[PDB]
RNA sequence: UGAGUGUUUGUACCACAUGUACAGGAUAGGUAGGAGCCGAUGAGACCGGAACGCUAGUUUCGGAGGAGGCGCUGGUGGGA
């Protein structure tokens, strides 16, 4: 994770200005920065979702977990089951090659080619996401943090806080990600969920990048820290 | 720790030395103490990495003197096509009823292959397959248009090819009953279709290192260049 | 604070117009219907 | 502008050890081969010591004894 002379300027009020950062790989980094500071925004940029307005930044081409400041509830009747399945592509692709295979039976000797290839990439990508998921899912709640199978069937929208981080945190970790960009992983977690969290972030052994207000819980898992700065708009 | 006859045959082997194709495989012969028809298999450390998705490969090769072990051939067709199955002479010939049937019935058959729109219909107990890997697949060609073509290339001895996880690609050349020239002449098909199969994205030395083995032997490096 | 802006044709990409607007007023990217000389007809052209 | 010693280190072979989620008979790392495989060159069962351990068992060394087991087979599981 590299950036070059990034700007960003949201109208009149900027958040960098020439600013630069280079993360070695395998670094727990610590981002530190007053509200408003701009370090959501940061991983806003590693994501793609937004683009500096001058300047580069350079993101490494591994699969990024990524566990977003606020809860994405696209519909309020979603299940948690739902919410968690959606963290892995199984679905989405499975829908796609069904509808390939339609495709296939009407179409004879047109758009075969491009068929075939498209189903053949979905069937090796299927299996790269192993479909075992479906029972290890199941088992990585009892293991993660003793989150109960009754809100397993229960609507995502009338849960807690607490147990709604913990239940991002499990879509996280569900989708087997390769750098993990954590936003406020423990805004609402009690004491006892906490140690859990630590203890997986101390373990794991891959980059993780942690956006906190908690300075304990950093300071047990951080070694290197990212300051993002208000008032010089540098990092 | 190691059987007389696995330390006659280590012996026979020199570690350091990787061996030209044709001493490999005579030397294979050799270690092959073991007194059965044992399948000789090559496995190839590619440095490509297979977590990226163009990385990955998994075709089929056919192999002019074959496996050395016939293989049963399950054809999914309807029509003209299951005429093709039956001039062909498939072993097994069925339709998306007889599918069902194949779940749990005829099973073992060495490989399976369906049309393009039996494919849709066997999906289904191809999810059953899956785990198996018999569920045929466009890219290694069992998904085919004339299914003539499959039936004689399984008869001849088409092997499919897929990359592990850790990068190693594993095939069986022959058996010990081959004779050495043929099961060098095997092999060198399969270096032929690996290096027509490199993805576009690898860089460096294509192949780590290439080891030829029998089923009771131990390993033999064989020199990239033979 | 009032400061110089280029405004491009969405549609071909080509810078075509010089112009200046006040970004306390104006936050937003201005977007304006103009003439594109490349094009050769009006099309949306928006602030870089 | 060359010799050694030691220490802390990075790389690379070579030795070893570990692989416990659910179910599954149970400590299931992946892939390929796999009907045969191993053992008087000392097998099974047994006794102790040691290591692991998720405490369930796993691995290993030794003491005696002397010839047996394991696999395929079987259901489980996504995977035997
Ligand atoms: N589309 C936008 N339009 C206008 N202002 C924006 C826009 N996006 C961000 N800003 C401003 O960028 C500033 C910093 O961005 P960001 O939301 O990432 O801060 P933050 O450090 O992540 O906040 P916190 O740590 O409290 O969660 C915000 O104060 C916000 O007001
Ligand atoms: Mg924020
Ligand atoms: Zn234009």
């Amino acid at each position: 994770m590299r950036g070059q002379k990034m700007n960003l300027t949201f109208g009149l009020e900027e958040v960098y200005e020439d600013a630069e950062f280079h993360l070695g790989d395998f670094d727990k980094v610590g981002i530190v920065g007053v509200n408003g500071a701009g370090k959501t925004t940061l991983f806003r940029l590693l994501l793609r979702e937004l683009k500096l307005d001058k300047g580069k930044i350079t993101i490494g081409n591994s699969r990024i977990g990524y566990l977003p400041q606020e809860i994405i509830i696209m519909d309020e009747k979603m299940t948690v089951l739902e919410f968690l399945a959606e963290g892995r592509p199984i679905k989405k692709m499975e829908t796609e090659l069904n509808y390939i295979y339609e495709k296939l039976t009407v179409v004879d000797d047109d758009k075969q080619d491009r068929l075939l290839k498209r189903m053949g990439w979905l069937q090796e990508q299927l299996e790269y996401f192993d479909c075992y998921e479906a029972e290890s899912i199941l088992l990585d709640l009892v293991d993660s943090m003793q989150i109960d199978f009754d809100l397993f069937d229960q609507p995502i929208s009338e849960l807690s806080g607490g147990q709604k981080s913990k239940i991002s945190f499990a879509k996280v970790l569900y989708s087997k990600p390769e750098i993990l960009l954590l936003d406020q992983p423990t805004n609402h977690l009690d004491s006892s969920t906490k140690e859990f969290v630590t203890k997986y972030l101390k373990s794991y052994r891959g980059s993780v990048l942690i956006i906190s207000h908690d300075i304990d819980f950093l300071n047990q898992i951080i070694d290197k820290i990212m300051y993002i700065d208000k008032v010089t708009h540098k990092i | 720790k190691k059987s007389k006859k696995m330390q006659e045959a280590l012996k026979k082997v020199d570690a350091t030395k990787a061996y030209s194709v044709e001493e490999a495989v005579a030397l294979a012969k050799d270690t092959n103490i073991a007194k059965f028809d044992a399948t000789v298999e090559v496995a190839y450390k590619l440095n490509v990495d297979p977590k990226k998705a163009d990385q990955q490969i998994r075709g089929a090769v056919v192999l002019p003197n074959g496996t050395g072990k016939t293989q049963t051939v399950l054809v999914f067709a309807k029509g003209e096509k299951a005429k093709e199955a039956e001039a062909a002479g498939a072993d097994f010939v069925g339709d998306d009823d007889m599918v069902a049937k194949i779940q749990g019935g005829w099973f073992d058959f060495d490989v399976v292959v369906a049309t393009p729109d039996m494919m849709a219909t066997v999906g289904k107990l191809g999810r059953v397959l899956g785990p198996k890997g018999l569920m045929p697949n466009p890219k290694t060609g069992t998904v085919t248009m004339d299914v003539t073509k499959a039936v004689e290339e399984v008869k001849a001895g088409k092997v499919t090819y897929r990359v592990d996880k850790a990068g190693n690609i594993h095939v069986p050349i022959g058996k010990v009953s081959f004779d050495n020239e043929k099961l060098v002449e095997n092999f060198n098909t399969i270096n032929d279709v690996l290096l027509k199969a490199k993805p576009s994205t690898a860089k460096g030395q294509y192949i780590k290192n290439i080891s030829v083995t029998t089923t009771f032997g131990p390993g033999i490096h064989v020199d990239q260049a033979s | 604070m009032r400061v110089n802006i280029t405004l491009e044709c969405t549609s071909c990409k080509e810078r075509n117009y010089l112009t200046n607007k006040n970004k306390r007023n104006n936050p937003d990217r201005l977007e304006k219907q103009k003439y594109c000389p490349r094009e050769r007809k009006v099309t949306l052209h928006r602030e870089t």
